[PDB]
């Protein structure tokens, strides 16, 4: 209660240097602490191939993609789509799309995690503990907040990885070392198994036990809660458009003064991104295994009294773990920077949605724009946002069984991989016009949204009470499904596209990765020692990475 | 033993990477 209490008066007093600490922080925030957790307890280590491909996402991003959005020289995504294809049309649909996809994950999980957070602490149910973590960010944003936010976002880093580091020492102490890992935990299963409501019946084994093959990182291909064939292609797919698209974290990786500091401070991201395996995925099971009937109960009636859904909430892990296994005293900072790091992301993903919802769409419909009237649709759409994110929130705790990193990773996988073949098909292929990709995208929308409405409107309830959805619609798996609509999308836009030769070559020089360098006019649609010790570096920590990933898979 | 598995990763993604150096070349 002290620290807790000194860590938001300096918070808000206040109120590779910061290229590291974003990428980290949107690598790894309290959301994704949260859920990562969550999905470790329930499924065990599988849930570490979404950071152990991300690492090598952002590698890619780093090698590949900031050199592209440098030489042409758009900082974001959009405009990069506007001068590679030419008309507001298109524009406009990608920032609606991307105006849902901040309102279905960003601000919805972070509310959630902040919710899951308070939830298992001082505090009250998911909607008081919402209403406090609205208050906290509104008074954060008020104060200045994110202005500061680029200073403090490396001390924050810092003392998350301080403290996680803690609570790894922490933790196999309190279960007895390494050895109560591999020991331990596929006997965790709750006392509780009678099921007292008639309808729900006698839970099988299946349910309660966790999966014997909860060790190995590559569960089954066809059976399996996270099958591996899916993960290396669906997580390149969905982090693909997380890491090459999102304007923050392109505007923070093409701030370095060079581009040797760029791929320095992407090898630095990189080693933070092997970090997080052990400072996440291992504590949450070793939370599981410390409490087993409280982490994951599967008999609904106790279920509502511990979780709120009947889904199991697998992902209460960490709070548990922050709030007993830490030392007394020092809990409070946990729940401190915790809930630091949760505002200030969320503050970031507000004031980005805001400021592109009033550049593209509301600019657009009215020419006008008068700044008074602008500045109060911004503050209107902060709180539809708000208000919408908050009526979301029950179908974000269901989240296919409790895993909340599997609800970002569903509805990314639904709606991302339009967006990153067309991104692809433009950056590789100069064929596609802009009503070429306008039509195959608003294709691959409908076909996402096909399979999208018709799941979250029947459920997905759990193993014990499955939703009542065709086999061919759920069967498929939720990442599956980014494959499908990589090469459905993908062949839409390419297929309309080629109808016609619609852009010569004069259009696209050095914005099409072809033409790399052409040394000539645009047509106006609107170190040399240090590469090679780079170089080295980054093969290192790929090899490092894949050493990892060979030893638990 | 998992250390014998990651050193067999390790070992034939290397080999692949030094096979990937050719192109480039």
């Amino acid at each position: 209660i002290l620290v807790i209490a000194a860590y938001f008066l300096l918070v808000i007093g206040v109120g590779w240097w910061p290229v590291g600490a974003s990428l980290f922080a949107s690598n790894i925030g309290s959301g994704h602490f949260v859920g990562l957790a969550g999905t470790g307890a329930a499924s065990g280590l599988a849930v570490a191939g979404f950071e152990w491909n991300a690492l090598f996402v952002v590698l890619l991003l780093g090698w590949l993609f900031a050199p592209v959005y440098l030489t042409a020289g758009v900082i974001t995504m959009p405009q990069y789509l506007r001068k590679r294809f030419g008309g507001r049309r298109i524009r406009l649909y990608l920032s609606v799309l991307s105006l849902f996809l901040y309102i279905f994950t960003k601000i919805s999980v972070d509310m959630f995690s902040g919710a899951v957070f308070i939830q298992q602490a001082l505090g009250w149910n998911i909607y008081a503990s919402v209403i406090a973590l609205l208050g906290i960010t509104m008074i954060y944003t008020v104060t200045g907040g994110l202005a500061a936010l680029m200073y403090t976002d490396t001390v924050q880093t810092f003392v998350i990885l301080g403290g996680a580091c803690i609570l790894m020492g922490y933790a196999f102490h309190e279960v007895g070392g390494y050895s109560g890992l591999f020991d331990k935990y596929l006997g965790a299963a709750t006392s509780l198994t009678v099921s007292e409501d008639p309808a729900v019946g006698n839970i099988s084994s299946f349910c309660y036990r966790p999966r014997p093959d909860s060790y190995h990182l590559l569960r089954h291909p066809v059976t399996g809660d996270l099958p591996w064939p899916a993960l290396l292609l669906g997580l390149t797919i969905v982090s693909g458009w997380y890491w090459c698209s999102d304007q923050v974290i392109v505007q923070r990786c093409l701030a370095g003064k060079s581009l040797t500091h760029i791929k320095a401070g992407c090898i630095l991201c990189g080693y933070l991104k092997l970090t997080p395996m052990f400072l996440m995925v291992m504590p949450g099971m070793i939370s599981r295994i410390l409490y087993p009937d409280e982490v994951a109960c599967v008999v609904p009636e106790v279920c509502r009294r511990v979780c709120g859904t009947e889904v199991g909430c697998s992902n209460i892990a960490y709070p548990r773990l922050v709030v007993k296994l830490m030392p007394n005293g020092l809990r409070g900072l946990m729940l401190a920077v915790m809930l630091a790091a949760l505002m200030s992301s969320l503050a970031s993903i507000f004031n980005s949605s805001s400021t592109l919802f009033t550049m593209d769409i509301y600019t657009r419909l009215r020419p006008r724009a008068g700044d008074r009237e602008l500045l109060l649709v911004g503050r209107l759409w902060v709180v539809f946002i708000v208000v919408v994110s908050v009526a979301w929130l029950p179908v974000v705790q269901a989240a296919q069984g409790g895993q909340l990193f599997d609800y970002i990773q569903a509805v990314s996988s639904y709606l991302a991989p339009p967006v990153s073949a067309v991104f692809v098909l433009a950056l590789f292929v100069p064929r596609v016009n802009e009503q070429g990709a306008f039509w195959g995208l608003i294709g691959g929308l409908l076909m996402g949204l096909a399979r999208l409405i018709p799941e979250f409107s029947f459920g997905s309830g759990s193993c014990v009470q499955p939703s009542a959805c065709p086999a061919f619609l759920c069967g498929v798996h939720y990442l599956y499904f980014a494959i499908v609509l990589f090469f459905c999308s993908g062949l839409l836009t390419l297929t309309v596209s080629l109808c016609t030769a619609p852009i010569p070559r004069k259009h696209l020089h050095r914005l099409v990765f072809s033409l790399r360098h052409s040394k000539e006019e645009r047509e106006d649609l609107d170190d040399p020692s240090w590469a090679r010790v780079v170089n080295l570096n980054a093969l290192l920590m790929m090899a490092v990475a894949v050493f990892l990933w060979g030893f638990y898979a | 033993q998992p250390w014998m598995q990651g050193l067999i990763a390790v070992a034939v993604f290397l080999v692949l990477v030094a096979i990937a150096f050719a192109v480039n070349h």
